[PDB]
RNA sequence: UGAAGAGUUUGAUCAUGGCUCAGAUUGAACGCUGGCGGCAGGCCUAACACAUGCAAGUCGAACGGUCCGGAAGAAGCUUUCUUUUGGACAGUGGCGGACGGGUGAGUAAUGUCUGGGAAACUGCCUGAUGGAGGGGGAUAACUACUGGAAACGGUAGCUAAUACCGCAUAACGUCGCAAGACCAAAGAGGUUUUCUUGCCAUCGGAUGUGCCCAGAUGGGAUUAGCUAGUAGGUGGGGUAACGGCUCACCUAGGCGACGAUCCCUAGCUGGUCUGAGAGGAUGACCAGCCACACUGGAACUGAGACACGGUCCAGACUCCUACGGGAGGCAGCAGUGGGGAAUAUUGCACAAUGGGCGCAAGCCUGAUGCAGCCAUGCCGCGUGUAUGAAGAAGGCCUUCGGGUUGUAAAGUACUUUCGCGGGGAGGAAGGGAGCGACGAGCUCAUUGACGUUACCCGCGAAGUAGCACCGGCUAACUCCGUGCCAGCAGCCGCGGUAAUACGGAGGGUGCAAGCGUUAAUCGGAAUUACUGGGCGUAAAGCGCACGCAGGCGGUUUGUUAAGUCAGAUGUGAAAUCCC
C-alpha cells in the first residue's frame, strides 16, 4: 500500500487466469494492476465470474493467495467498474452484492 | 445486558433461575427440562472447564449483569481480605438494583434496574438512578414520593404484605421504604451457585 | 562564577587559556564522565604562566571570547 | 493594563465567575495572576453568593489594577 | 497493592529464530445490513485550480457641502424661497489595520525546553514632581479650466487646526574636566472664575519584549579532516545594544572520533496513548511559542508587522478590453470542481459573554451563540422491550424419540418512541427611563432563545429488519447435492460415496447496525537484556607480542573541596503525568 492505505485504486493491464500449486488445480482469475503508488503487482478476483476487462480500474484490498505464490492482495468488488457478483446470496458483504428484494 | 429470552436461559444452566413468572407453573423449566436448541434432548458431555464456565454463567445470569463489571467485580472481592467466594456475592447483592428486587420494590431484577434508571427509586432521601450503585449497610431505600401512584409498585408492594424479607434486609409495606441492615453472607444467600467453582473458571 | 583549571597556553598577551575539567555522571548509564572546556581568562600583568592551575571567576565581558578574568593562583607549576 | 474582572469557569448548567486580578492582554478564560474570589449568578451551589476579600483586592486597587463595571458592581457589594 | 500468552520448523523432542493472532487510538472510508433518542464529531488524499457573498470601522463636543427627516417664517392660496435643527452618506481632519482568525510547508537551530545574566526598550494605563509665556509659516476641502473610454490625472486661485517651525522659563537631564557649561513643551468642552478631556519634561510602577549564557533536543560516516575573516588583537564604522556583525592593519590561529562538516527527516513543547515500572509511540482537539498567506526577494513607515484586505521588483496563471491599458488570487468562513475508498447547511441570529472605538448615547463584531445534513463515535432502546397456552399451527434443529424459537410464530400494552397542540428555560442582565451632579449607588420597565431548541404539560398510532459465521484457533449442527470434481484456507490442513472446513436447506452462534472485515499505533521479545542476556560444540573473542589514550589501582598524613552529600531560598512556565 506504500503510504499504509487502507485502499489503493489501479488500472488493470491483463485479466489472465492462473492455476494453483502443487495441492490445488483450477483457474483462478487474477489481473495485473498498476497502483496510483507506483507499482505494477497482481491480485485475486473473488467471486464466480468478473466483468473486468483492460480498462477496469479497480480498488485492491490487500491479501495473499495461499494457492497463488505472489499475488498478495485481493479485488474489492463492488467498487468502480469491478460490478459486484450476481445472483449472490450469501457473500454480500463481500464481493459486494445488493439484498434482492 | 443480554436483554432477551431469559426464560432459555434456565434451561441451558439446568437450574431454574428466577427471571420472572417463575413461581407460575408456565416456567418451561417445569414443562420441559433441557437447554434450548435442538440439541437439548441429546445427552450433554461437559468438561473441567465446562462446570466451570456454566456455573459463573447462571451466577452472572441471575443479577443479569454483564461479563466486564461481573469481572470487575470479582476483582476487587478477590482484593479485599476475607474468603473471596463470600465477598463476591456480597458486592453483587450489593448493587442498588439488586436490593430493590430482594425489597420487593421490583417483579425481578430486570424490572428492578429499570425502576432505578426510571428515577423512580432514591436512596437515603436523594435520588438513584444508576444499578450499578453500591448500596452500603443503614441506608435507607424507599419509592420516590411522585412514583408512589404508579399502579406498577402499588401492586408490588401489595404482594409484599405478609411476604417475609431477608435477614439483611427490613422493608415497612406501610412507609414502603427499606434497609440495608448488613452484608449479606454465603448462609444468607440459598443460590444454586458454587462459589468454589466460579473462582476455579477466573484461575485458569 | 569560580572555576579551576590548568594554563595550557600563555603564548598571547594579557591572554591565558585555562583547561577547566568537570565530572558529571552520564543522564543514561550514570557512570561518570570526565569533559572539560578551555576559557580565555584575562591577564594584564602577566603574572601566570603555563602549569599554572588558577581560579577563574566571571567578569566583564573584556572582549567576545574573553569574560573571564584570573583571580588567584592556587599553586605553582603541574605542566 | 491589569484588570480585575471575572473569570467564567462556565460549564453547561453551572455559571461561576471568578473575580481575578490579570492582564487585559490575557484570553478571558487564561493564566491569571491571583484570585480575589468568586461569583455565583445563581447562587444555588453555596448561600455564600460572593467572597470578595475586601483586604485583597484592596492591595491590587491603586496598586494600577483598575475593575470592569459588571466586577465593580460585585465588588462594590463586599 | 504491582508482572497468568498462544499458533507455526520434527515422524517425535529440546534449543535457537522470524513471522502471526485477540488490546487501545485515528480531523475516514468502502462491501452488505437501518428505528429512534442525548452528547460529541466531520476532505488524514492536490499549499490543486476556484464561480458567488462575507472576513473593520468608527467620530459633527475637528471643518465646509450633498442625501434623508422634523420645526418655525415672507404668502389670502400656489409656486418659489429664508432661518433653525437631527442622522448620516461623499470629502477634509483624528484613531485603528502588525489584536483576533487560518495553516504547517519550511526549520535541528539557545528555534524550543530548563535555570540564570545584562551591554536594553515598552504606545494606552497607574503613582510622584514641575510646566504650558510671546511669534511665524505650510498643504487639502472649496472655486475656475483642461486632458481621458475608463482608472485617473494636469494647471490656476482662497483657506483653518490638539498638523510644522524659531525664542524664552529648568523642576530636571546631557557633556568635558572634574567636580563646569548647555537643552523643552498644542488645546478643546462645559452644570465656564470651577471642573472635565488632552498636552510637554523627568523618575518610578505595571505589563509585554529584544539580546546573551550553562544543560538538554532524531537517523547515517558506505559524510572525515575541515576553515581565510577563518580564529584572535588594535582602531574605526554600524545598531536601541554586545559581537569580524562590517572595514583597514597586525597576528596566525580556530575546530574535529566527548565526531565538526555534509546528507536525510520532522514545526517544537506541554501533553496523547500504552506499560508494573523503565520505556516506547505520538503530539490530532484545547493552551504557549515559532514559521507561513499567488510563487520568490526586498525595503519603508512605526512601540510593535519587513507587515492577508500596505508598498516596490522578478515569474506564471485567470478575467476585462474600442487591445491603448487595466482588475485579482478562499494554506480566512461557507461553498464548487478535481482527486480519492472518503468527510456536511453557498442555513439563522446577536439578546448573553467577550473584544475594538466613544464621556456617553451608540455603532461594529457568521469571535461566538444555535439550527441543518451524515448513526462517525459514545450514553438510556438495531432486527425489540414486558406480558403470554403442559403449548392444537409456522420458521429452526434432530440420535426422528424429541427438542427449540415460545408477543404465538395472533393479539395487546409498554421504555414510550415518532407526530400533533400549548407553554416555553438559562445554566446572565443591562442598554433606556425615574431618584441622585445623565458619577457611585438605588429603583423600574421592555426584550426569549440565537430574530422558539431543551424541558414541562396535553393528545396519541405499534409503528421496518439484516448481515457474518458454525474443522481447529472462534462461541455455533446434520441431512442432501457434488465428489481431489467443483471448491474452501491467516497457520496447521480438508475433499478420491458417511467431508460438521465445497454449494443448498433445517437448525445454531455473533452483532443487537453493531458486529465482522481492511488499514494504521503500542507491548508480549530478557530476541541489544541499565533493571533482564550471551560467546568450547547451537550466532559469537580479536593469531600473537607489545604499547598510546582511556578505565582501574597498595598504604599514611595535611590543605583545598571542584565532584559528591545536606539545610535554606528563588524558579520551578502554565498545562499534565501521579493522588
Amino acid at each position: 500500500a506504500l503510504e499504509a492505505c487502507p485502499q489503493k485504486r489501479g488500472v488493470c493491464t491483463r485479466v489472465y487466469t492462473t492455476t494453483p500449486k502443487k495441492p490445488n488445480s483450477a483457474l483462478r482469475k487474477v489481473c495485473r494492476v498498476r497502483l496510483t503508488n507506483g507499482f505494477e503487482v497482481t491480485s485475486y478476483i473473488g467471486g464466480e465470474g468478473h466483468n473486468l476487462q483492460e480498462h477496469s480500474v479497480i480498488l485492491i484490498r490487500g491479501g495473499r493467495v495461499k494457492d497463488l505464490p505472489g499475488v498478495r492482495y485481493h479485488t474489492v468488488r463492488g467498487a468502480l467498474d469491478c460490478s459486484g457478483v450476481k445472483d449472490r446470496k450469501q457473500a454480500r458483504s463481500k464481493y459486494g452484492v445488493k439484498r434482492p428484494k | 445486558r443480554y436483554l432477551g429470552p431469559k426464560l432459555k436461559l434456565s434451561r441451558r444452566e439446568g437450574t431454574d433461575l428466577f427471571l420472572k413468572s417463575g413461581v407460575r407453573a408456565i416456567d418451561t423449566k417445569c414443562k420441559i427440562e433441557q437447554a434450548p436448541g435442538q440439541h437439548g434432548a441429546r445427552k450433554p458431555r461437559l468438561s473441567d472447564y465446562g462446570v466451570q464456565l456454566r456455573e459463573k454463567q447462571k451466577v452472572r445470569r441471575i443479577y443479569g449483569v454483564l461479563e466486564r463489571q461481573f469481572r470487575n467485580y470479582y476483582k476487587e472481592a478477590a482484593r479485599l481480605k476475607g474468603n473471596t467466594g463470600e465477598n463476591l456475592l456480597a458486592l453483587l447483592e450489593g448493587r442498588l438494583d439488586n436490593v430493590v428486587y430482594r425489597m420487593g420494590f421490583g417483579a425481578t431484577r430486570a424490572e428492578a434496574r429499570q425502576l432505578v434508571s426510571h428515577k423512580a427509586i432514591m436512596v437515603n432521601g436523594r435520588v438513584v438512578n444508576i444499578a450499578s450503585y453500591q448500596v452500603s449497610p443503614n441506608d435507607v431505600v424507599s419509592i420516590r414520593e411522585k412514583a408512589k401512584k404508579q399502579s406498577r409498585v402499588k401492586a408490588a408492594l401489595e404482594l409484599a404484605e405478609q411476604r417475609e424479607k431477608p435477614t439483611w434486609l427490613e422493608v415497612d409495606a406501610g412507609k414502603m421504604e427499606g434497609t440495608f441492615k448488613r452484608k449479606p453472607e454465603r448462609s444468607d444467600l440459598s443460590a444454586d451457585i458454587n462459589e468454589h467453582l466460579i473462582v476455579e473458571l477466573y484461575s485458569k | 562564577r569560580t572555576l579551576q583549571g590548568r594554563v595550557v597556553s600563555d603564548k598571547m598577551e594579557k591572554s591565558i587559556v585555562v583547561a577547566i575539567e568537570r565530572f558529571v555522571k552520564h543522564p543514561i548509564y550514570g557512570k561518570f564522565i570526565k569533559r572539560t572546556t578551555k576559557l580565555h581568562v584575562h591577564d594584564e600583568n602577566n603574572e601566570c604562566g603555563i602549569g599554572d592551575v588558577v581560579e577563574i571567576r566571571e567578569c566583564r565581558p573584556l572582549s567576545k571570547t574573553k569574560s573571564w578574568t584570573l583571580v588567584r593562583v592556587v599553586e605553582k607549576a603541574v605542566l | 493594563m491589569v484588570t480585575i474582572r471575572l473569570a467564567r469557569h462556565g460549564a453547561k448548567k453551572r455559571p461561576f465567575y471568578q473575580v481575578v486580578v490579570a492582564d487585559s492582554r490575557n484570553a478571558r478564560n487564561g493564566r491569571f495572576i491571583e484570585r480575589v474570589g468568586f461569583f455565583n449568578p445563581i447562587a444555588s451551589e453555596k448561600e455564600e453568593g460572593t467572597r470578595l476579600d475586601l483586604d485583597r483586592i484592596a492591595h491590587w486597587v491603586g496598586q494600577g489594577a483598575t475593575i470592569s463595571d459588571r466586577v465593580a458592581a460585585l465588588i462594590k457589594e463586599v
